[PDB]
């Protein structure tokens, strides 16, 4: 599964691995019986443990 | 000026751009480009050949 974006920087707490703009997704799914591909901007929800 | 997440620098811009007035008719750029054998040469005229 992979996460590929122009620009990153870290999270609120200091973590890194945050990119910040439209985000390229390309996540397997159905137990391997399909491939999503995504152009989406990913916003950090504020939920515990997220 | 940015220098947000960095993490090599500052990042300005006096972006000035002169901004000139729009004129009274639209003016576009266009930037046109064809590229052969990396496929089915598939992007092809209206024709009626049969």
């Amino acid at each position: 599964a992979f996460m590929l974006g122009s620009s990153v920087g870290n999270f609120s707490n200091g973590v890194s691995g945050r990119y910040f703009n439209h985000t390229l997704l390309l996540l397997p799914d159905g137990c391997g019986t399909r491939l999503w591909a995504l152009y989406c901007v990913i916003e950090p929800r504020n939920g515990s443990y997220c | 000026t940015r220098q947000l997440s960095q993490l090599e620098g500052g990042g300005i811009l006096v972006g000035v751009g002169s901004v000139t007035p729009m004129t009274d008719t639209l003016q576009m750029g266009f930037i046109i480009s064809v590229q052969y054998g990396t496929d089915t040469n598939s992007v092809c005229p209206m024709m009626d050949l049969g």
